């Protein structure tokens, strides 16, 4: 059976497989490569990935998503004692280890969260396998760079009960340098800088490769920093303009705003190319239709500090390595967050014209290296 | 070689520098100020510019031009140690106006652009100065108090771990506390890390070199690290300030014998004395094994050597120690 990777994120997930010589990024069943990492549990069923993530319409206090905030963590743990607090599920306490309630089929029913990564991965599989035409148990699943020894375990363990054979766990960073061929300089070279903007997070890592082996030298972020942030700006704004013209605040309308947010995220991919969105929700509040727009420049006005934030972690991680941006020789894309040209511009500011590296689709790419390395254990 | 008016905003440039060369601050300003107009997309008219304000201690106006030197050689695609000179003289005016934090703001984006030795070193001292400061503000003897009384109440249950914290909070608040400095002694004496009771008591004795029972404290980890040799002489340095003192009295009796009475194997004898980086030195030194050879050899040999204190100490610390033994 063909090896796969996994890429899996706290927002999104993505599942490539190497056969006949290359990668190939399997979409799922909506026609997605990059799927939700949502599971829904409603009253009928277990949904994961798209199926799941248009349930949060209906039963947000029964969906779950940033397993991997919860992963690994102690119940008393500082983040998890935060996080919780922006969920509309409830972190419980089992053994000092957090575990998620949520109502299924009508039961009280909780699950650690290796349990709903594990069926995250679940559905990767079901994908893989789907596209293939056969089981596959042979995978590689990736982590963030900063992840520490239990966090690497749990995510091991949620693939054993995917019914995964886990080959291996990969930082993030190092399966985008495979992605991107660094591992084949043939040269003590190169010292690479990987940004990646994601969902729920900001990680920048600095990656010195030396013919094929790798090293993180330093790490940088902002765990409260993603695409999820530029969402909530471009909601403000859509927000404020529905008051002027109706006189009604909907952001204290939980159902309003999740529309409304999931609007605002597709406006914010359809800006990353085009400089034109539209917003088109019917209902919106009490029965009012919102229909109005934005443009590339509002949007970035919105969140122009958030774009400039990104730099920051740029400039810790390169003194934490000792190293300046002269002796940085590649710069790689990662995170669907990346597409925005925004962002571009200000990694080539900050570089000075140096390119930035964009071969792959800087939200497969993680999944891509990933089944490269799969591919490699297994053959 | 070059555009006519690049060419002509060198000649301005060279007639600048020799202006500053004889420190004509401002005979050079016009020279660069003519330059910059010449060729705009260069920095270095604009840095120039800057360290006339930075060397008349007007510290905004360099800041200024080094910012716009800065954006103008992204801009233009200018060399990154060109970039890293203007952020390492931005840091330079906070450092000369003693504002270490933002000199080291500066300095960090300096060597990010490239990491300059001279940067390095300044970035350095920045820190060193601006550290000092802030521990300096932090030194409060009254929080100290209250740390220190913490401590006592935790200390005085036997809970030698939690006093230690609140020992270390108050030192921090107040670091000339002699007393201070003995109460964590004991805490690591009981806890048997007599080292670190060695340490502590080491700092209290010289804050307080009458403070007696810091040399108690002291002595005590030695002799049950079974360093009696060294116990008995600290232990007398507390009898030389009290001579009645029961601890720096009967440690001392005790050490009196107990130095001798544990010398039993050898490997005892060695592994402790070797330990002592003054009797590794002794042992390294080849001249000292030859003398060694000699006084094993022939009793005579002692007999002339010790006469002369640079060998006679050498070997009164072997025989302290118990590496050599006299019948
Ligand atoms: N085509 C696109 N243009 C702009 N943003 C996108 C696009 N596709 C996905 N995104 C955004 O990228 C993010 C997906 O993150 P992901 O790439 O999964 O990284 P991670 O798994 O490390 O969080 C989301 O914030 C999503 O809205």
């Amino acid at each position: 059976a063909a090896a796969i990777g996994i890429d899996l994120g706290t927002t999104y997930s993505c599942v490539g497989v190497f056969q006949h010589g290359k990668v190939e990024i399997i979409a799922n069943d909506q026609g997605n490569r990059t799927t939700p990492s949502y599971v829904a549990f409603t009253d009928t069923e277990r949904l994961i990935g798209d199926a799941a993530k248009n349930q949060v319409a209906l039963n947000p206090q029964n969906t779950v998503f940033d397993a991997k905030r919860l992963i690994g963590r102690k119940f008393g743990d500082p983040v998890v004692q935060s996080d919780m607090k922006h969920w509309p599920f409830q972190v419980i306490n089992d053994g000092d280890k957090p575990k998620v309630q949520v109502s299924y089929k009508g039961e009280t029913k909780a699950f650690y969260p290796e349990e709903i990564s594990s069926m995250v991965l679940t559905k990767m599989k079901e994908i893989a396998e789907a596209y293939l035409g056969y089981p596959v148990t042979n995978a590689v699943i990736t982590v963030p760079a900063y992840f520490n020894d239990s966090q690497r375990q749990a995510t091991k363990d949620a693939g054993v009960i995917a019914g995964l054979n886990v080959l291996r766990i990969i930082n993030e960073p190092t399966a985008a340098a495979i992605a991107y061929g660094l591992d084949r300089t043939g040269k003590g070279e190169r010292n690479v800088l990987i940004f990646d903007l994601g969902g729920g997070t900001f990680d920048v890592s600095i990656l010195t490769i030396d013919d094929g082996i790798f090293e993180v030298k330093a790490t940088a972020g902002d765990t409260h920093l993603g695409g999820e942030d530029f969402d909530n700006r471009l909601v403000n704004h859509f927000v404020e303009e529905f008051k002027r013209k109706h006189k009604k605040d909907i952001s204290q309308n939980k159902r309003a705003v999740r529309r409304l947010r999931t609007a605002c995220e597709r406006a914010k991919r359809t800006l990353s190319s085009s400089t034109q969105a539209s917003l088109e929700i019917d209902s919106l509040f009490e029965g009012i239709d919102f229909y109005t727009s934005i443009t590339r420049a509002r949007f970035e006005e919105l969140c122009s500090d958030l774009f400039r934030s990104t730099l920051e972690p740029v400039e810790k991680a390169l003194r934490d390595a000792k190293l300046d941006k002269a002796q940085i020789h590649d710069l790689v894309l990662v995170g669907g967050s990346t597409r925005i040209p925004k962002v571009q511009k200000l990694l080539q500011d900050f570089f000075n014209g140096r390119d930035l590296n964009k071969s792959i689709n800087p939200d497969e790419a993680v999944a891509y290296g990933a089944a490269v390395q799969a591919a490699i254990l297994m053959g | 070689d070059l555009p006519e008016n690049k060419k002509q905003a060198l000649k301005e440039k060279e007639l600048g520098n020799d202006a500053y060369k004889k420190k004509d601050f401002d005979t050079a300003l016009k020279h660069y100020d003519k330059a910059k107009e010449l060729d705009p997309t260069n920095m270095t008219y604009i840095t120039n510019q800057a360290a006339v304000y930075f060397e008349k201690g007007d510290y905004n106006k360099c800041r200024e031009l080094c910012e716009k030197a800065i954006e103008v050689g992204r801009e233009n695609r200018e060399d990154y140690r060109q970039i890293a000179k203007a952020y390492a003289r931005i840091g330079n005016s906070y450092f000369k106006e003693e504002k270490y934090k933002d000199a080291i703001h500066f300095y960090n984006k300096s060597l990010a652009e490239h990491r300059t030795p001279d940067v390095l070193k300044k970035c350095q001292q920045a820190e060193k100065i601006l550290k000092e400061q802030e521990r300096l503000a932090y030194i409060n003897p009254d929080l100290a108090l209250e740390e220190k009384n913490k401590g006592n109440e935790c200390f005085q249950k036997g809970d030698y771990p939690q006093a230690m914290k609140h020992y270390t909070e108050a030192i921090k608040r107040n670091p000339k506390d002699a007393k201070l400095y003995s109460n964590r002694a004991a805490c690591y004496t009981k806890l048997l890390e007599f080292q670190l009771a060695l340490k502590d008591c080491e700092e209290c004795i010289q804050l307080e070199p009458t403070f007696i029972k810091g040399y108690t404290r002291k002595a005590a980890a030695l002799e049950a690290m079974k360093d009696y040799t060294k116990a008995m002489d600290v232990y007398q340095k507390a009898l030389d300030l009290d001579s009645s003192c029961k601890e720096a009295a009967d440690g001392y009796q005790r050490c009196m014998m107990a130095q001798y009475n544990r010398h039993d194997s050898p490997e005892d004898v060695k592994r402790r004395a070797m330990a002592d980086p003054e009797v590794q030195q002794i042992m390294s030194d080849p001249a000292m094994r030859l003398i060694l050879e000699q006084m094993q050899k022939d009793p005579q040999a002692l007999s002339e050597h010790l006469k002369n204190p640079v060998i006679a100490q050498k070997i009164q610390k072997l025989m302290d120690v118990g590496l050599i033994a006299i019948r």
